[PDB]
RNA sequence: CCGGCCGGGAACUCAAAGGAGACUGCCAGUGAUAAACUGGAGGAAGGUGGGGAUGACGUCAAGUCAUCAUGGCCCUUACGACCAGGGCUACACACGUGCUACAAUGGCGCAUACAAAGAGAAGCGACCUCGCGAGAGCAAGCGGACCUCAUAAAGUGCGUCGUAGUCCGGAUUGGAGUCUGCAACUCGACUCCAUGAAGUCGGAAUCGCUAGUAAUCGUGGAUCAGAAUGCCACGGUGAAUAC
């Protein structure tokens, strides 16, 4: 789904684990009941795609944004296709 | 029974007849009767006069009828004279708090025209 | 509303407001940053706020202060 | 009912009087699957019915329900391309089923305080057959009496 | 569009899974996508080799890919340089130390992947479809094969409307769940577009 | 003492594997409790089956994770030497935590 | 001595133990009128004991879990009738005839896709 | 230490694997002595036991070129790409599907009982302290029949309200906040105080349901940083009626 969008997604992940989880430290530790200075609330001139709330969780194969399933990492369409062929282990039809 | 204004409520439990005062609901009324040391389920009949003006003395400590109506009106006028979104929105007569006007804005907008 | 800790403005708008009050209110400011809570030092400036297509000038009065910028720049034109 | 002739399921009798008749009466009264509430209403209402009439419990109920049971009822045919309201003889299970439905419905129509008073006053108004459910029975019997010409 | 995939409804009954690793939720998606990459690669790079199945299993941080193919010699080659090349690149893809095996699919005209790939190859060599289908049904029924149905579809012979034209011989009991129905599907990218080839092969009743 | 907790998607495969670990352990060492079964986790997935509109057509699927617990009591050196490097299972996760 | 019945009913399970003795009923270390005897139809745990009577016949220690009120009660009824192997297969003529040894195998029907609940189909517009 | 709490017991619930079981098998009657039907016994279940999965050849040149793949056509300093702000949330209106109501079979306050199914590591997050509350602080335990989400609610027992637009109903609006997130103005969710519309059972018409069903009551999950009255599941109470 539009190569550009998948490339954009990889950009957001790479910035997400470069800056944040290392300087997202700020928003967890210094924005707190400690002193204060306005400074670390203004030290969010980090490139806005380091934010991990900007990944979409696209389908791993087709990049489809909607219908994602976090367990399999795929959209519902590729979950069904692969589920029926037998590449998803353990998964089968359900009836109860 | 003429408490907090021209408000005269009576023949009803004191937690609920106090709710007739514009600016006290159930919580604030429990606060008035607890602060004045009055049981919650006595009427205004069967309640003494010194007891009544202890309720007057307690209801005087919150912003009620006139002061509250002009405080609310003052807030809305400040918004409509700013010309913010909440003021233009408040001014046209359309829902303020980001609700749906495509359909079902009907309290705020009034019964349907043609 | 929001935020027990700090209000919000962008750092570029912080610097443009500091330089705007230091060297006097000369010109309206191009601001895209509608995210931004009006500060009391911003009183008297003319800050044009982007409404999707146009920067509309907002003259800051004293009672603008507990508000975002974009409240004074409507985005949809209804007739 | 197109093909399937059916059986019927057996209801547990009343836990105070052992009456399956009155058990079906608390099922007719029950709303929203709340059976405890309905049997409380029936015990209160029939208890004040037994206290008021002084007879007993379920013979005061059986008299008050005996005055509202329909004899025959109208029923549509649509056989000869016409709308007929033929009179037809009611089966006994349907007879007291209609009796209870009319008592309960008329008791929901009344304007007293509690449901036990609405239904106690409705059964008391049906004991000397002057209530609303007896007007429903006389109405049904005027329809089947006017249209007697179809059998 | 209305029939269930006849492999998927038999997954616990008679047919096995082509992936037989266990994994928790942390690495289920990663193992699964790594399987898409090794089947994608290993399907593209053995297009001439007539490959039927590729079965992945992961015994304790190592992949074990089994290539069910009809021509094992062309997969292995003159002393198996091609196999060690393939496990080198599968070890590159999956990131684990790779093993690789080759299972010889004898009777290749009873395997639906090989039949659909056959008919697809013939359709993209511009032969008429009735020969491809009809030959496939005849030579598949010739060796065992208690039933077979093939079904091509879509703009067949270069038309401007799309037909299907399926054939079948013998018994293909598709609602019976203990039936060993070997079903598979290919696509023929011709100069008129895609032609879909499905083939069901009924082998036995349990 | 030594709990070995096995998980797999196939119940024939897990009770084969745990039968092998039981007879291995109590053959070499001693005091194996037994394959206690510990409820199957059924994770259900309900996907839309069509590539466009049509909500009401859905396909329901499940993954059943089976556990077994063994809980070998005696810490013989022979049973921990003989218990390692001997699984021959492919779709089983073992946990050999003491 | 000690006589057992398994006795389940819509997601309940009532262990029913019977010793011969008085007419007391002990359910989850609690009396009958205190467990659910403040509520609807405590008669149904007493229905198997009116087919030949319990007046001072047998003390029963019962322990039910799962289910609701009526589910637990029906589970105890089935549990006592399964636990009247105290007397022989005599009782299970008449106890069969009241419909008490039947495990009432009505369970809640599952919700099905495209239906709001088990059979209530969502309402359909114009035609 | 009265709590399965401990030693212990493996009976029981239960867990999960393997079996038995239900086939008109037996009996009576009716029937071409046939198929079968009706009734009866035994049995947990009786006649495809209940439910699901399973959807024939084809129909609608039905839906999807926007999941993907793809023939042809078309743009290729642009119909491609990057960015910020906006919009998809607009509102004289009309329709669909739902939720909450109009109450006393109820509202509110106090006490108290009984579930099933699930999810959880960049996660679920006890206990304890602070806050009226949403929540905050320190922080165990748990990759999990062990810990957490997590108190089921209708129910029941007391008291009150008393047929009032009312102690119904909660929309709307003002103020004060909490959390998530670079960021809640357009345009979140939740909390507290205040406000307290419309609505008193719905015109023509129309819909769903045959038994653990409808009705009604809660709980969970997927997507998800945060956002469900929707969707998918789970149990509690539990009908009426079918000539």
């Amino acid at each position: 789904a539009k190569q550009s969008m998948k490339a954009r997604e990889v950009k957001r992940v790479a910035l997400a684990d470069k800056y944040f989880a290392k300087r997202a430290e700020l928003k967890a530790i210094i924005s707190d009941v400690n002193a204060r200075w306005n400074a670390v609330l203004k030290l969010q001139t980090l490139p806005r795609d380091s934010s991990p709330s900007r990944q979409r969780n696209r389908c791993r194969q087709t990049g489809r944004p909607h219908g994602f399933l976090r367990k399999f990492g795929l959209s519902r369409i590729k979950v069904r296709e692969a589920a029926m062929r037998g590449e998803i282990p353990g998964l089968k039809k359900a009836s109860w | 029974a003429r408490i907090a204004g021209i408000n005269i409520p009576d023949h009803k439990h004191a937690v609920i007849a106090l709710t007739s005062i514009y600016g006290v609901g159930k919580t604030r009324s429990k606060a008035i009767l607890a602060a004045a040391g009055i049981a919650e389920d006595v009427k205004i009949s069967e309640l003494s006069e010194g007891q009544i003006d202890t309720l007057r003395d307690e209801v005087a400590k919150f912003v009620v009828e006139g002061d509250l109506r002009r405080e609310i009106s003052m807030s809305i006028k400040r918004l409509m004279d700013l010309g913010c979104y909440r003021g233009l929105r408040h001014r046209r007569g359309l829902p303020v708090r980001g609700q749906r006007t495509k359909t079902n804005a009907r309290t705020r907008k009034g019964p349907r025209k043609p | 509303r929001s935020l027990k800790k700090g209000p919000f403005i962008d750092l570029h708008l912080l610097k443009k407001v500091e330089k705007a009050v230091e060297s006097g209110d000369k010109k309206p400011l191009r601001t895209w940053s509608r995210r931004s809570t009006i500060f009391p030092n911003m009183i008297g400036l003319t800050i044009a706020v982007h409404n999707g297509r146009q920067h509309v000038p907002v003259f800051v009065t004293d009672e603008m202060v507990g508000h975002k910028l974009g409240e004074f720049a409507p985005t949809r034109t209804y007739r | 009912p197109r093909r399937r002739v059916i059986g019927q399921r057996k209801i547990l009798p009343d836990p105070k009087f052992g009456s399956e008749l009155l058990a079906k009466f608390v099922n007719i009264l029950m709303v929203d699957g709340k059976k405890s509430t309905a049997e409380s209403i029936v015990y209160s209402a029939l208890e004040t019915l037994a206290q008021r009439s002084g007879k007993s419990e379920l013979e005061a109920f059986e008299v008050a329900l005996e005055n509202v049971r329909p004899t025959v009822e109208v029923k549509s045919r649509r056989v000869g391309g016409s709308t007929y309201q033929v009179p037809v003889e009611v089966r006994p299970v349907r007879r007291n089923a209609l009796a209870m439905r009319w008592i309960v419905e008329a008791a929901r129509k009344r304007g007293d305080k509690s449901m036990a008073l609405r239904l106690a006053n409705e059964l008391s108004d049906a004991a000397e057959n002057k209530g609303t459910a007896v007007k429903k029975r006389e109405d049904v019997h005027r329809m089947a009496e006017a249209n007697k010409a179809f059998a | 569009g209305q029939k269930v995939h006849p492999n998927g409804i038999r997954l616990g009954i008679v047919k096995p899974w082509n992936s037989t690793w266990f994994a928790n939720t942390k690495e289920f998606a990663d193992n699964l996508d790594s399987d898409f990459k090794v089947r994608q690669y290993l399907t593209k790079e053995l297009a001439k080799a007539s490959v039927s199945r590729i079965v992945i299993e992961r015994p304790a941080k190592s992949i074990r890919v089994t290539i069910h193919t009809a021509r094992p010699g062309i997969v292995i080659g003159k002393k198996g340089e091609d196999v060690e090349k393939l496990r080198k690149v599968v070890a590159d893809i999956a990131g684990v130390p790779a093993q690789i095996n080759i299972a010889e699919v004898r009777k290749p005209e009873l395997d639906a992947k090989l039949v659909a790939d056959s008919i697809t190859s013939q359709l993209e060599r511009r032969v008429m479809f009735r020969r491809a289908m009809k030959r496939a049904v005849q030579n598949a029924m010739r060796l065992g094969a208690k039933g077979i149905k093939v079904e091509v579809s879509g703009r067949l012979g270069g038309a401007e409307i799309a037909r299907t034209e399926w054939y079948r011989e013998g018994r293909v009991p598709l609602h019976t769940l203990r039936a060993d129905i070997d079903y598979n599907t290919s696509e023929a990218h011709t100069t008129y577009g895609v032609i879909g080839v499905k083939v069901w092969i009924f082998k036995g009743e349990i | 003492r030594i709990r070995i907790r096995l998980k797999a998607f196939d119940h024939r495969l897990i009770d084969q594997a745990t039968a092998e670990i039981v007879e291995t352990a109590k053959r070499t060492g001693a005091q194996v409790r037994g394959p206690i079964p510990l409820p199957t986790r059924k994770e259900r997935f309900t996907v839309l089956i069509s590539p466009h509109v049509n909500k009401d057509a859905r396909d329901q699927y499940e993954i059943r994770t089976h556990l077994r617990l063994v809980d070998i009591v005696e810490p013989t050196e022979k049973t921990v030497d003989a218990l390692m490097r001997l699984d021959l299972a492919a779709g089983v996760d073992v946990q050999i935590s003491l | 001595n000690q006589y057992y019945g398994t006795g389940r009913r819509k997601s309940s399970a009532a262990r029913v133990f019977i010793k011969p003795g008085n007419g007391k009923i002990v359910i989850n270390q609690r009396s009958l009128e205190q467990y659910f005897g403040r509520e609807t139809a405590r008669m149904v745990v007493r229905q198997p004991l009116e087919l030949v009577d319990m007046v001072e016949k047998l003390d029963l220690y019962i322990t039910v879990k799962g289910g609701g009120i009526s589910g637990q009660a029906g589970a105890i009824r089935h549990g006592i009738t399964r636990a009247l192997m105290e007397y022989d297969e005599s009782l299970r003529s008449e106890l069969r005839k009241a419909g008490f040894v039947t495990r009432d195998a009505r369970q809640v029907e599952r919700k099905k896709v495209g239906l709001r609940k088990a059979r209530r189909r969502p309402q359909f517009s114009k035609r």
